[PDB]
């Protein structure tokens, strides 16, 4: 638009270079071509996604997109720059989009108050690149599905065309994580799982009759002790934001702290372990968006060669990145294109304890349903299985 | 307050409300507001430092307008600092934020001890000259800085503090201090009042797997004698040692005991871990840590205090740390055994105390000018104890203290980031030599490489660094043609601002000199220059 405004821009896209992709092509165009037709798609307007949306945005791109089901809190503060006090309440996606559309003169951010769960095939279909920056791995294993899914395969020959690249990171106090999965080419969400359910789920066992920790304590009365009563109301759910909620659930477990000698139950302590928080800041975010944004950049120009897929990042003592290559597994339960092979209510738990698969509620379906457990006439039911994790239907033999 | 706990929650949990009180506190000072000063800044606002002060002596640009989060179109032509702070502001109401229509070279001239108002000062895209001139200001005043540089897809900066100590280091992953091999008295008598042979069968299940290791390492011990320190033998039968208590069922085939499973998966780690470590013992040998004085800084008095300890109470071992990890145990056992090393803990912290004590009075200083609290909290991080001192910049810059050695052995692999370091330097000639950066202008650069190549022959062979640089980095500098991407900035600025934090917040621990990123190739590393 004005005089210079892209200049930081243009010399990577103007000038040939000798660390340019092997496909580049020096042109007074592809700006052009970039603001006006390049189509990003960011999800989560959390965590990463503030962070995403300027970086894009001062980077060339225009066309963005981006879906958040959540609402502005007043946690969020504290890195989500885009949201102020006066915003709490309102959908994330939207005041992103408003800030965003005011402070970069003419980015058209188009926001999408929806869950990524919300749209199909012909939604995704739209876009060139898609940056997932959320939190749950249950949600990067869905767009991981959606986007595999997408591949076009000609007698056992992938369609290039057909590939849409997929831009993750995310972030964990001052350690985060940034990855490029290009489906059928590169290893995928799936291929290396053995570092994305790394989660904590306290046994049953310990958390009923051998609590040890105050979080096993304050586990209790969350998992068992609020079902069981109903404090505020008949058929009342726990409301992890509400403060009257926490109260209760402080104080009914400093009561089980008490009868087991366990110090340490805390008001804070119980905020962290209902809403199982994750300490965040700003800074950190930073640091994998603008690693991210770097590679979307990267692939929408082919200014440069993507990361070699996965890049870690960590501030703890001192600072360091470091960068491998996620080998694809060829034998995953995603974007392998061949139907698993296996050896009814026991292989339903193969398919659930499992590491090789860590489904979730899954449900199997013979060449007739059986258990599809999301219907709860579905247990008296008591291969191709479904699942939460993933929007495709996974063939096992 | 009730607003800011709330606020603050995510990030209270990682440096909890001493480092928001140390954050809040400090005023922080910003040179030049392009995008990387920006991006830092913003970072520092957002989690709530307690002020801030730009200082830009220039003018908007369409480009700054175009590269910058907090600079509009509007403001091109106004005052850098003025507008970037009015965008920065909005940011946080708690944060007091502030300015200077001046330059670094301006306030330098008239009033230099102007900076020393600053807990930290954050200098960004200044000329080698400009840099070293404030730098030697701020080292003799003692004032903590922070150097950031953003060229083309290179991300540059340079830490300055002349001695940075910390206690409470944060370290990952860290060894537990079980101490299974140099046993105190109390634990020694709480693991025999334990009869794994004789004893029911769910209380055999239900032991911590310290117990079970403690166990069989006696058997082990007063057999043989030795301790077990050779990973895939000693270890490897000791793990068989331990999976032969594992009770059998009815038909006789072993029964399934998560807890001896955890014993055994324990054995690698659990065996060796009472041991002095060695930033420990350098901090215990160090000058201001043998002679004290008057001016002893409240760190060193601690640290002395320690090595009294490890020299009494402490059988040249620290003070039990007082924690362990969870472990598959009933409720009274896991307690039982966690009380006995909190209360081990509790006696080693009040010994230490004393020494302490012992130390303000063959100095005089005060009688509690150390909070009961920073003595818990200097037990519990005993081992982690860590103290960063920088060159300044002069030593880097001079010919006979520049670090050769260092620049020379990172140049054996021609792409070690080093050169990005060097091509640095050598831009900045360009920029001295010729009046301008190389580049800038799609014209100029390829005359601009010749040029450059030869001002990076300047300045090596004047430091006396032979060293092959590749032309394709020459190239590739010109090509940059100065610029400051701003997702280049934005990395940059996520890494200054917590290094940032660190030295605000005394907390974690802090790069030793040089950081240098590559978004090339998004790669990066650490030097002492
Ligand atoms: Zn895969």
């Amino acid at each position: 638009d004005w005089e210079g405004r892209w200049n930081h821009v243009k010399k990577f896209l103007e000038r040939s270079g000798p660390f340019t992709h092997p496909d580049f092509e020096p042109s007074t165009e592809s700006l052009q071509f970039l603001l006006d037709t390049c189509k990003v798609l960011v999800i989560g307007a959390g965590g990463l996604g503030c962070e995403l949306l300027k970086n894009l945005a001062l980077s060339g791109f225009r066309q963005i997109h981006v879906i958040d089901m959540d609402t502005i809190d007043v946690s969020n503060l504290n890195r989500q720059f885009l949201f102020r006090p006066k915003d709490i309440g309102r959908p994330k996606a939207e005041v992103a989009a408003e800030f965003l559309n005011d402070r970069v003169p003419n980015c058209n951010v188009v926001p999408h108050f929806n869950k990524i769960q919300d749209f199909n095939d012909t939604f995704y279909r739209q876009f060139h690149i898609i940056v997932c920056g959320l939190d749950s791995i249950i949600a990067r294993r869905w767009i991981n599905g959606m986007l595999i899914s997408l591949l076009n395969y000609e007698d056992g020959v992938l369609d290039p065309s057909s590939i849409v690249p997929l831009i993750d990171g995310g972030t964990e106090g001052f350690k985060g994580n940034a990855r490029v999965i290009l489906p059928g080419m590169t290893a995928c969400i799936e291929c290396t799982l053995e570092l994305y359910p790394p989660q904590v789920n306290f046994p049953m066992c310990t958390i009923a009759s051998m609590p040890r920790l105050p979080e096993h304590c304050i586990e209790y009365v969350r998992m068992l002790q609020w079902p069981k009563e109903q404090p505020f109301g008949e058929g009342v759910p726990l409301d992890g934001d509400d403060p009257e909620h926490i109260q209760w659930i402080f104080q009914k477990s400093l009561e089980r702290a008490s009868q087991y000698n366990i110090r340490g139950v805390t008001y804070r302590l119980t905020q962290g372990v209902v809403k199982r928080i994750i300490p965040a800041v700003a800074s950190t975010n930073a640091v994998i968006a603008a690693v991210c944004a770097t590679e979307v950049f990267k692939i929408a120009t082919s200014a440069y060669i993507p990361l070699n897929n996965y890049l870690v990042f960590n501030d703890v003592d001192g600072l360091y990145t470091y960068t491998f290559e996620a080998e694809r597994k060829e034998n995953c339960p995603a974007c392998s294109q061949l139907p698993q092979n296996i050896q009814l209510q026991e292989v339903l738990d193969y398919l659930t304890n499992s590491a090789s698969l860590q489904m979730k509620s899954p449900a199997i379906t013979a060449t007739r349903t059986l258990y599809l457990q999301s219907e709860e006439r579905t247990r008296p039911n008591l291969l191709a299985v479904a699942d939460v994790t993933t929007p495709q239907t996974v063939l096992f033999k | 307050k009730l607003l800011k706990e709330q606020k603050y929650d995510r990030q209270l949990r990682l440096w909890g409300d001493h480092g928001q009180e140390a954050l809040e506190s400090a005023h922080v000072c910003l040179i030049n507001a392009t995008a990387t000063g920006t991006e830092i800044l913003k970072n520092l606002v957002l989690p709530g430092i307690g002020s801030f002060t730009i200082i830009d002596g220039n003018q908007v640009s369409g480009e700054d307008a175009g590269n910058n989060f907090f600079l509009q179109r509007s403001s091109i032509g106004k005052n850098r600092a003025e507008a970037a702070m009015e965008f920065l502001q909005e940011l946080n109401s708690d944060v007091s934020g502030s300015f200077v229509e001046e330059s670094p070279e301006n306030l330098l001239d008239n009033d230099p001890s102007f900076f020393c108002r600053f807990t930290v000062v954050v200098a960004t895209q200044l000329p080698e000259s400009t840099s070293l001139r404030l730098a030697d200001v701020l080292w003799n005043s003692q004032i903590p800085l922070l150097i950031c540089r953003t060229y083309g897809l290179v991300g540059y900066m340079r830490i300055i503090i002349k001695e940075h100590p910390v206690i409470e280091s944060h370290p990952d992953n860290a060894l537990e201090d079980l101490r299974l091999d140099k046993p105190f008295p109390e634990l020694r008598e709480h693991f025999q009042s334990y009869d794994l042979d004789h004893m029911e069968k769910k209380d055999h299940s239900h032991t911590p797997w310290i117990v079970i290791i403690a166990k069989y390492l006696a058997q082990w011990y007063s057999e043989t004698n030795g301790r077990i320190p050779k990973t895939y033998k000693e270890k490897e039968d000791f793990r068989d040692l331990i999976r032969q208590g594992i009770l059998k069922n009815e038909n006789g085939a072993p029964e399934d005991e998560e807890n001896f499973e955890e014993a055994i998966k324990n054995v690698n780690t659990a065996l060796n871990t009472t041991q002095i470590p060695s930033s420990i013992e350098d901090i215990f040998n160090d000058d201001r840590c043998i002679n004290i004085t008057k001016q002893t800084p409240s760190f060193w008095i601690l640290a002395r205090a320690l090595k009294e300890f490890v020299a009494k109470e402490g059988q040249g071992n620290l003070p039990v740390r007082g924690t362990i990890p969870d472990m598959i145990a009933d409720s009274g056992k896991y307690i039982k055994l966690q009380n006995v090393y909190r209360e081990k803990a509790k006696k080693d912290a009040a010994a230490v105390g004393n020494h302490v004590a012992k130390l303000l009075q063959s100095i005089g200083q005060a009688p509690e000018s150390i909070s009961e609290k920073e003595l818990k909290l200097l037990c519990s991080n005993s081992a982690f104890l860590r103290v960063v001192r920088c060159r300044s910049l002069a030593e880097e810059y001079g010919l006979d203290t520049i670090n050769k050695d260092e620049i020379i052995s990172s140049m054996d692999n021609p792409d070690n980031e080093i050169v990005l370091y060097l091509m640095l330097r050598a831009v900045d000639r360009f920029h001295k030599q010729q009046g301008r950066y190389p580049g800038v202008s799609n014209y100029q650069v390829e005359e601009d490489i010749g040029k450059l190549k030869s001002c990076l022959t300047g300045f090596l062979q004047e430091y006396g660094l032979s060293v092959m640089v590749k032309d394709d980095y020459v190239h590739e500098f010109c090509r940059y043609g100065a610029a400051e991407p701003h997702t280049i900035a934005a990395f940059l600025g996520g890494a200054a601002a917590q290094e940032v934090i660190k030295i605000i917040t005394k907390q974690f621990v802090i790069f030793n000199n040089t950081y240098i990123y590559s978004g090339m190739s998004q790669t990066s590393a650490t030097f002492q220059l």
